[PDB]
């Protein structure tokens, strides 16, 4: 996809997040698990349901074929008649197919732009208190329990609070020992 | 040693739905939504409440003039839409022409009910022969007969005195009225049937001004006959009167039609017969019962229907891309 | 202590303009652009310079043929577009028909001006009665009268001698010519009025070859009359001649029309009357004065106009999303 | 938005930047103020003016209904005529509404993509001479006056010149005093 | 000191292809693809194998009826499509009228070949004058002549006894048959040419029922003549018989046409003449030889063609944005 | 463009990279040279080729004008006929012109989204084993020959293998000689 997240730096999706489209996998001393991002999954549901209704709704009025019968010396407008009704049947078929196709692309790059936007939400919260691994995961320079994992999830995460324990643990790895 | 971790990822599952995109075809995704209805039920149904008028081997013309072979339709109930086959067999049994017939079929598409009424009693033809007017072109059951709603008058004793008959539409609805002229093969035939050699049919309304004359000619045999019948029609406005005067070759009316419920309807060309069901959507191919916004069964549908398109596939992608 | 800082941001303001998007409705943004004009002035105007021809309670048939009640229009100025009501009262005062009338109206949509001319002087009718041709269906003001541009000839003394009359278009422009035939109620009326019992009307052009005959029939009374008038029309090419011959039932012309300016025009159906204003765009419901590319007033417009669409709203987003 | 900048990592827009769509708010030793980015505001005006004229111009020629009148026995072609002019009126209605709808979304992600792209114009100019806060702001590790802030604006910002003072203040904060 | 380096970059070259976008015009890119075919060869060609039927200064009417000047076309080869000029010179040489001529032209767009056949032999006219039917309007080369496929009969000695003639289509294909009526200038002329003053033409089929009567009037001269010819036509179904009876003013047939190969065809309006080439795609402005999906030559094309659009330019951008 | 790469952070493209749309320009002790990325160049070709065919394919059937003739007193319905066939010619002209314009934009920002996304495949492989210069280039913290450069190209790049020599070279430049 256009934003390089889906089938990109996060290669593969998680079979186990059965309660959302986008989300988290926390991992501390207490254990690990799946937690779905509550708000962005809803933000995508609304954009897609609004889109689906807008496509059906746009084809609200559309050409309606009518039966007309013409006699033997009315051959000309008989034909005029036909090329016309067909004429219109074609225009609206082109419009339906080409619209679905176009908004299929835009549906996918919405999901893609969203994953890449949740990853950069976390990235600018933590900064150097964690190490960016490159596979879409973050490894902390400090100790983070389950109510701390929650502070990153709902956006509460406090940087100055853990920043001292992180910068002293960064200093330990600079030395090598 | 592993330091604590947090990961960001997206949904995946066991879905094999495929969509298309401007750049990629058959992309498997998490969730999809089809919007095209492709299935119908192959039958002709009632429409909500209403059973369609299904002419079997009849045509709209055969019905209205009353072809003997059409008696199944002598007094129909109210309908939702008429179904006529593509090449009906029982049309004008005695060969000729039905004037401005397509335009009339057009009127029928907004009519839901008739009421046949007598406007000139067949018994009333006291000084002519109503009862000889019968042809082998027009057979009941090997019995040769005639159209039923019109009457082929013929000379009585030796003479055919001048006909003057009129009917004043005193109902509050419009009257569809029909009549016609008979064109013989030669002078000999003309004088045998109607005695008078030079003849006419005059017909008046507040809007009609018509004077018809027979057209003697030598023609190919059609159904064993060389003569022809030519039929005509008008809407007789409420409280208006129609007056016939003639002198020979007159096919007079007896019964007429009061246009008595108007509304949505169509004439549906379809080979099918009555399917004993019910829909909210009917197609000349069979009925549809669906919530889909789109179908591709047939462009000419009647009732509350999805919008026709010509595609064999319209599927939306709603969910997200499924793992490579 | 703050170490030096720099930030990147975007505009915001007090604007509550809302646009739409395929995925999101009523999105409030910094700047908007409406492209649909929705208001007009409920009035019928001049179009740039020119005042429209407004037939009031007149029809196009009534104007040209010369209804007594239509005298306001005996000599119209050059117009920009014609306006006719949906069912005008002053049509054919004497009941009958205007032949190929819809097509004639068609020509009018490209004509901006006529110039009435006399082509057969009423005084020229020396051996017939020009002045008995008058009917109660055709009332001036209680004085019973007739159409003005034609003349209903009648027998003089006891007889109606054969008419042979002609006019050669020596003008450089085309000539709209009109005439007609009268259909009596019975042989008696025919012979009272024109003496000769069997009659005809022949009409020739370089392209016309017409021979009409009166069509006696018993009919409904319309406006108290049972007889009918049927009117006909042709274009007479520059330097071509038209020739009438008749024998009874002739409604002869006196005046013709030269098509003298052609151009853009329409016959506009509207109930409205003259609004004493002026525009560059007119609608049968009012004039539009706008810079917009789009309007939603009425699809049948004339002049320098925005393009009709059916929307309630057409608004573009130009600026950016405004703060929550 | 698709790029996560507008109503994203820069939460809120500036009521006080009244002379451009995108821009800066510096804050140094001498004080603070607003200064709008010169090319991107113009890069956007051109993109919007071209689109507005492109939409108006595409619809410049479009179906125009004409009056045709038919008599009592021209019922069919009377009806043929009606459905035809109606048909076309509907196609163009649809072509119009749907173009705006579509280019409105795309109008917004031009504005969004422009903000996010200007933030990365600065991020790859300063690099490690300043600290990325995550709220869309940079805090310098060196001293930057008013002709230095100007060099970041127009792209003149000199890295080797300040990299000495910054790498020494990075050393001061690593120790933690 | 340089530490090792790796850089990411993209293609550029010296292409000056420019494409457009909704927001930006004349954008220079790396690779482009034109999809609009804009050039044609200015000529009228054969279509795959077949040479079009090109009438030069003829009309379809002049051909099928046999205008002497149209003799170039007395026996045509099979065609792919007919080309006719906008205003052909040799139409109906003796002035008059062609019934339902436009509908007949409509049939021709699905006909690729005729076979002229004799259906009533000019020599068979034993008791009338076949050979006097000739006019100064109908010049062979200064020799005044007539249409070739019909015959203008005349009274012989002093009389014109009643014609009764018939032809039965015993072929398997359909038969286009033509005939006509002669409208003289006065009673004097009528009796000079045909003796009988009251005359008619009857024509009967399994489906025709026509009795035409000459229509006397005084008319403009057209090409020195005031009289008129009015022509008529039918398709005679296989195994059907047509019978003419007349009495005067009859323009009889000699040759009829069997419809012998039907298929795609058009009547192409074009001024051009035969260009001696060949294509798979023809336009009244010239042939196209192209692989493009789109052309902008002319909307009326016949044969295997790209789809018409009105664009001046259609170019896709395929490569990437090119360096300043 | 929307993603800020082409005519963005890589100002200018390489006249010399002839065998592809996107690629690399390496520089070690052994020398320098061009290497085109084979999979992204090939995936973009498939995306453009599918688009060119979808466009030609959608205009598969579209209105085909037909000749009809009407006489002198069929003026009315004659006009009906012109306005219809013109009408349809117009619908399809608009549809062709507008589809190209729209899909031209999406073609350029596909190339733009791809360049920036290949730059992030490399950046998330090196991390702190290399310094982001900001001009779209990377300057290594270790010694990397041709068998090492190739491992970044085909995606093989080994971080822990070079991470020791790198963290010692980061520490040496921290000192300032
Ligand atoms: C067909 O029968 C209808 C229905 O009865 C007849 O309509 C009626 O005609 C009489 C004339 O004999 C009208 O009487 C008139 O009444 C009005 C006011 O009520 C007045 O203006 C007149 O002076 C006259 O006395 C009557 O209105 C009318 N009925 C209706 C419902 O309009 C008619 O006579 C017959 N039609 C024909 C063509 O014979
Ligand atoms: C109606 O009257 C007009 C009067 O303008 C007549 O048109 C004229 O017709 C005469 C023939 O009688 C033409 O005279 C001729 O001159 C031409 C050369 O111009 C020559 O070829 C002939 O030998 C003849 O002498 C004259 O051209 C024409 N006038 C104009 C201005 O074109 C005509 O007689 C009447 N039209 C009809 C249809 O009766
Ligand atoms: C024009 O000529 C055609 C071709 O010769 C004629 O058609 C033939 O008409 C005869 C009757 O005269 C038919 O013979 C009959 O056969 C039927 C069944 O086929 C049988 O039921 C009868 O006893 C009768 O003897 C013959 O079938 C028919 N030929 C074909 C090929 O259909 C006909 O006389 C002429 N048509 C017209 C309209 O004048
Ligand atoms: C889309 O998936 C189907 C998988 O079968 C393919 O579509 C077509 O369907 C038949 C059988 O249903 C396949 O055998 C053919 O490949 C297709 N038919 C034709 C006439 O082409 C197809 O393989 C897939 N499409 C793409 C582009 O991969
Ligand atoms: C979009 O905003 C409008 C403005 O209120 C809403 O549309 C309707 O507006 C009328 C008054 O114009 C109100 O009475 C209603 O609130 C609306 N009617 C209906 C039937 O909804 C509309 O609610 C807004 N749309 C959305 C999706 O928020
Ligand atoms: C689009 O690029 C072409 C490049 O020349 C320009 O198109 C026009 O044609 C002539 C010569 O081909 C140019 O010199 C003119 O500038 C153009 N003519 C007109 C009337 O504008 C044009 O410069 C470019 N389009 C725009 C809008 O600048």
């Amino acid at each position: 996809g256009l934003f390089g997240a889906i089938a990109g730096f996060i290669e593969g999706g998680w079979q186990g997040m059965v309660d959302g489209w986008y989300g988290y996998h926390h991992s501390n001393e207490q254990g690990s698990g799946y937690a779905a991002d509550k708000e962005s999954t809803q933000k995508a549901i609304d954009g897609v349901t609004n889109k689906v209704n807008s496509i059906i709704d746009k084809m609200n009025t559309q050409f309606e074929a009518v039966g007309r019968e013409f006699n033997n010396l009315e051959r000309r407008i008989e034909n005029l008649n036909k090329k016309m009704e067909d004429g219109f049947l074609d225009v609206w078929t082109y419009n339906a197919e080409l619209l679905v196709l176009m908004e299929n692309e835009r549906t996918l790059d919405f999901h893609d732009s969203n994953v890449k936007n949740l990853y950069d939400k976390v990235r600018l919260q933590l900064r150097d208190n964690a190490k960016e691994l490159g596979n879409g995961c973050f490894e902390f320079y400090h100790k983070c329990d389950n109510e701390c994992m929650e502070s990153v999830r709902n956006g509460t995460y406090d940087y100055p609070q853990y920043s001292e324990e992180a910068r002293l643990k960064r200093e330990e790895i600079s030395s090598g020992r | 040693d592993p330091g604590d971790q947090i990961c960001i990822g997206y949904h995946a599952n066991n879905s094999t739905e495929q969509v298309d995109t401007i750049m990629e075809k058959n992309v498997t995704v998490t969730h999809a939504q089809d919007i095209l209805e492709k299935k119908h039920n192959g039958k002709l149904c009632d429409l909500d409440g209403v059973k369609p008028l299904i002419l079997r081997d009849c045509s709209v013309a055969g019905w209205l003039l009353g072809n003997p072979m059409c008696d199944e339709f002598i007094n129909v109930p109210e309908w939702s839409y008429i179904v006529e086959k593509a090449n009906p067999v029982n049309d004008l049994c005695y060969p000729g022409d039905f004037n401005d017939y397509e335009e009339l079929k057009h009127l029928l598409s907004r009519i839901n009910h008739f009421e046949k009424i007598q406007i000139i009693p067949k018994s009333s033809w006291s000084s002519h022969e109503a009862s000889l007017g019968v042809s082998s072109a027009c057979p009941y059951q090997g019995k040769s007969s005639f159209f039923r709603n019109v009457v082929w008058l013929i000379k009585k004793d030796s003479t055919y005195p001048t006909i003057k008959r009129s009917y004043n539409n005193t109902n509050q609805e419009d009257l569809l009225v029909l009549w016609g002229i008979h064109h013989p093969n030669d002078a000999a035939e003309q004088t045998k049937l109607y005695q008078n050699p030079t003849t006419y049919i005059s017909v008046g309304t507040s809007t009609l001004n018509q004077r018809l004359v027979p057209r003697i000619a030598t023609r190919s045999k059609v159904k064993g006959l060389s003569g022809r019948m030519e039929f005509f029609w008008t809407i007789l406005k409420p409280n208006d009167a129609i007056n016939f005067e003639s002198n020979g070759n007159f096919i007079a009316p007896e019964y007429a039609y009061k246009i008595v419920k108007k509304g949505d309807s169509t004439i549906m060309k379809s080979e099918l017969e009555y399917g004993n069901c019910n829909t909210k959507c009917q197609t000349p191919m069979g009925a549809i019962n669906s919530s889909m916004p789109f179908h591709n069964i047939h462009p000419l549908t009647i009732g509350e229907c999805p919008k026709y398109v010509k595609s064999n596939r319209l599927v939306l992608a709603t969910g997200l891309r499924n793992s490579p």
